[PDB]
């Protein structure tokens, strides 16, 4: 159905992996279609023109020599409407890009190690979302400089956090690690409903307190079932969820039994397995699919560069794949990203390669 | 498992 032609690749200097790329969804109607990669100690942004152009924009270097950026992920200034870009990675710290001009604005120490995953709250451009090898999840008012909750503790992970996501409506929030599990958090109750309201309020120069930030220390379910090793990457599915391991599949799988995802409870023994996305060479961890703005195609590179792209309008069963192979493309792709109008298909890969493929 | 390759 959905067919690919690879127009154009190029090699970022420094020769260490591309570990994340994003497409500016938030960029105005009109502008040039830009995205951000991430690697070594940069942050570059790249715009996608005619001919198959990958043209060098501008980018960020960190003084910091010995940090290394894992993730990015892009949002509104509210002070301005225009495009925000954060970064994080090895050094643990949060740093806030503004892409106009390629200085850090803000930045967010609290995490006990490494950044694994960035995202952004789907209703609320404020609220961005950190995961942490030190077992924990973050959330930041990006508006206030504010921690507004922190998930983790008891039942929290065990081991690195190493990937999350909101769904759609911004009302929940399915994490996954080292531990195998994956956990989901609501952020819909009136508590935080409450306390993201209040981080608005909260202006340091009109008092003296702290912000207090909530400790959530139970997500609303948990689950081990699904996967035996590392799950390094979720992403909802409206209602239901999508994730994968080390094990060569995405699991398409649900809360409980074949159960409204609102009533499912911390007690809730099981889940339903719905379909699963098969593929192989992809047995390293840190290896991150995508999908388009619609979710109707998911994207996942392999670790000797093969693309693969299923269209989920289907029973996951009987999803049909496209394989996108070049003879030059042989390191591991990180991460892809379509973009916003799905014309253009990016991956990045370990020897600083990134690849442009256009839609037929 | 491993991150790299």
């Amino acid at each position: 159905k959905y067919s690919f032609k690879c127009v154009n690749s190029l090699k970022e200097d420094h020769n260490q992996p591309l570990f994340g790329v994003q497409f500016n969804w938030h960029s105005k109607e009109g502008d040039p279609l830009v995205f951000a990669t991430v690697g070594s100690n940069r942050v570059t942004l790249y715009e996608c023109h005619s001919q198959g152009e990958i043209r060098l924009l501008q980018s960020y270097v960190d003084a910091d020599a010995d940090e290394n950026f894992y993730t990015c992920a892009w949002t509104y200034d509210s002070n301005t409407s225009h495009p925000l870009l954060a970064v994080a990675g090895s050094r643990g710290i949060i740093r806030i890009i503004n892409p106009i001009t390629m200085q850090c604005i803000k930045h967010y120490v609290g995490h006990g190690n490494a950044i694994n995953e960035l995202k952004f709250h789907p209703r609320d451009p404020n609220l961005l979302l950190s995961v942490s090898k030190d077992h924990a999840l973050r959330l930041w008012n990006i508006q206030t400089d504010t921690l507004v909750a922190i998930f983790g503790g008891v039942e929290g992970h065990r081991d690195e956090v190493l990937s999350a996501d909101y769904d759609l409506l911004g009302e929940k929030i399915m994490s996954c690690g080292m531990d195998h599990s994956l956990k989901l958090w609501r952020i819909n109750s009136k508590r935080m409903m409450n306390a993201i309201k209040e981080s608005y309020d909260y202006n340091p120069n009109k008092t003296n307190r702290p912000f207090i930030s909530q400790k959530i220390h139970f997500p609303d379910f948990s689950t081990r079932d699904i996967h035996r090793n590392y799950v390094d990457c979720v992403r909802w599915l409206g209602d239901l969820i999508l994730s994968k391991s080390c094990e060569n599949a995405i699991v398409c799988w649900k809360p409980g039994k074949m159960d409204d995802i609102d009533k499912i409870k911390p007690s809730e023994s099981n889940v339903t397995i719905l379909g699963r996305f098969d593929y192989s060479q992809c047995d390293i961890w840190y290896m991150r699919f995508s999908m388009d703005f619609w979710q109707k195609m998911l994207a996942l590179g392999n670790q000797v560069g093969k693309l693969y792209v299923w269209d989920l309008e289907v029973d996951p069963h009987k999803a049909k794949c496209t394989t996108l192979t070049h003879h030059k493309c042989g390191a591991a792709i990180r991460q892809t990203s379509f973009s916003r109008d799905s014309s253009i298909l990016i991956a990045v890969c370990d020897d600083a390669s990134i690849w442009r493929w256009d839609r037929l | 498992p491993s991150k790299f390759l």
